[PDB]
RNA sequence: AAGGCGGCCCCCUGGACGAAGACUGACGCUCAGGUGCGAAAGCGUGGGGAGCAAACAGGAUUAGAUACCCUGGUAGUCCACGCCGUAAACGAUGUCGACUUGGAGGUUGUGCCCUUGAGGCGUGGCUUCCGGAGCUAACGCGUUAAGUCGACCGCCUGGGGA
């Protein structure tokens, strides 16, 4: 159901340094949390989100 | 039959060669009973980080319903061509027909 | 003798030594100063006051280019992270950017063994 | 412990 | 195991109707076609000892199912062993 | 199944679990030999070589430094092809089945419900921490038992020798 193309959802789930916010802070379900992890890793290859705040 | 989402980006200096690669790859798919669901041209798009010393990459999003004949040849001609700098395919759950959030905002 | 007016401070912070280095936005180095040659050796070298005088002495060798707006690039987990930024403002500069540029490997290589004491 | 085990080999008297 | 066209056809081949799917002779054929499907796989993938456990599970499962038909009705047993190429 | 298994993507492939029915009709449990898997080190042949690092080189330390600490560094760590089959290979609990008050949760489904919110009400699979009865030498276990029982197998008989 979740998808990697809606990057505005992915901007709310990352930091300024490109780090993935865990489900402890956001309070989301663990079913989506494994899916949100691989959905960012799809977008990490396609140059949609930066890895770190270095570059 | 599998359901594929094919993501490939084109070198920005050959952005006019993109509609040639759209219809040449499609005729090999549809001849061997391959369906098609989504074909969206996005133009140039700013990169989150530089790749191959370039900026403003061309993006084309695809959805292809086809058997495993085209999955052998199309990934090799992506590595054979120098215009395609990144190639990525993925298996999806069903045949889907829905506009991307990039088209719905632009 | 030359005008650039845009500074970049790649400052280093190790456990043993802190190195302040001024450069431009295009990699061309302009001056450096280490805490070893500032009158601080060994245990005195691993002091935050040694980083207070290393940033000031390196700043005195880069005022020939007329730099007013500089960028601070902090690299390393070593002590003295605060004493070297306040020393840049004590030298008469307009501090603009502060950025942690500490290299973080993604478990690339194997770390060395423990130091049991 | 099992009786069916002792059919194969009885208890070893020292 | 297989697709829907490969599974449902062999049930109609050896079963009396479409509902005859739980019988033992169908269950032998579900394992017989699967082992014959995995002949070229393990030849290329001899280092895959984890899928070999699933292979040795189905070989041991087929051996137990042939022993039930052999001890009850040998007429149906001698049909299937040559109809699928068994007993080697 | 266990040792274990972690960038992403494709291809081949294994098991687990849930819902609704249909169908075979005890087809089952268990296992001495036998068979295969099996951390790392090490061995054989041929590649490969960053970083780390037995032996070793050098410098401090010291009574001496062989070790510690530091600067280097070969084998090995990598891949293919084998072999070796031992570990504190531990949940220090062999497997299967039946029952016996329960909670804090986690994970994974499914059924119904002013859908009146990602909710309410149930109901299976997996999993951790508490804890009653009971058991236990004590520690503790305690619906995943080390409770009460059945089915089968392995193993132990003072320490050292070993
Ligand atoms: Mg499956
Ligand atoms: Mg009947
Ligand atoms: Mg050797
Ligand atoms: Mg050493
Ligand atoms: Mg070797
Ligand atoms: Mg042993
Ligand atoms: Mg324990
Ligand atoms: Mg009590
Ligand atoms: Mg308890
Ligand atoms: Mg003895």
């Amino acid at each position: 159901e979740i998808d990697y193309k809606d990057i505005a959802t992915l901007k709310n789930y990352i930091t300024e340094s490109g780090k993935i916010v865990p489900s402890r802070i956001t309070g989301t379900r663990a079913k989506y949390q494994r899916q949100l992890a691989r959905a960012i890793k799809r977008a990490r290859y396609l140059s949609l989100l930066p890895y770190t705040d270095r570059h | 039959m599998r359901h594929y989402e094919i993501v490939f980006m084109v070198h920005p200096d050959q952005s006019e060669q993109v509609p040639g690669m759209i219809e040449r790859y499609t005729a090999a798919i549809t001849g061997a009973e391959g369906k098609i669901h989504r074909l969206e041209d996005w133009g140039r798009r700013q990169l989150a980080y530089p790749i191959n010393k370039l900026h403003k990459a061309h993006y084309v999003l695809m959805n292809v319903e086809a058997p495993q004949e085209v999955i052998d040849e199309l990934e090799t001609t992506f590595r054979f061509n120098d215009a395609v700098i990144r190639s990525m395919v993925m298996r999806t759950k069903h045949a889907v027909t829905e506009a991307s959030p990039m088209v719905k905002a632009k | 003798r030359k005008q650039v007016s845009d500074g970049v401070a790649h400052i280093h912070a190790s456990f043993n030594n802190t190195i302040v280095t001024i450069t431009d936005r295009q990699g061309n180095a302009l001056g450096w100063a280490t805490a070893g040659g500032s009158g601080f050796r060994g245990s005195r070298k691993s002091t935050p006051f040694a980083a207070q005088v290393a940033a000031e002495r390196c700043a005195d060798a880069v005022k020939e280019y007329g730099i007013k707006n500089l960028e601070v690039m902090v690299k390393g987990p070593g002590p003295g992270r605060e004493s070297t930024i306040r020393a840049l403002n004590a030298a008469g500069f307009r501090i603009t950017n502060i950025t942690d540029v500490t290299p973080i490997p993604h478990n690339g290589c194997r770390p060395p063994k423990k130091r049991r004491v | 412990a099992t009786v069916n085990q002792l059919v194969r080999k009885p208890r070893a008297r020292k | 195991s297989l697709s829907t066209e490969a599974t449902a056809k062999i049930v109609s081949e050896f079963g009396r109707d479409a509902n005859d799917t739980g019988s033992t002779e169908v269950q032998v054929a579900l394992l017989t076609a699967q082992i014959n499907h995995l002949q070229g796989h393990f030849a290329e993938h001899k280092k895959d000892h984890h899928s070999r456990r699933g292979l040795l599970r189905m070989v041991s499962q087929r051996r137990k199912l042939l022993d039930y038909l052999k001890r009850k009705d040998v007429a149906r047993y001698t049909q299937l062993i040559e109809r699928l190429g068994l007993r080697r």
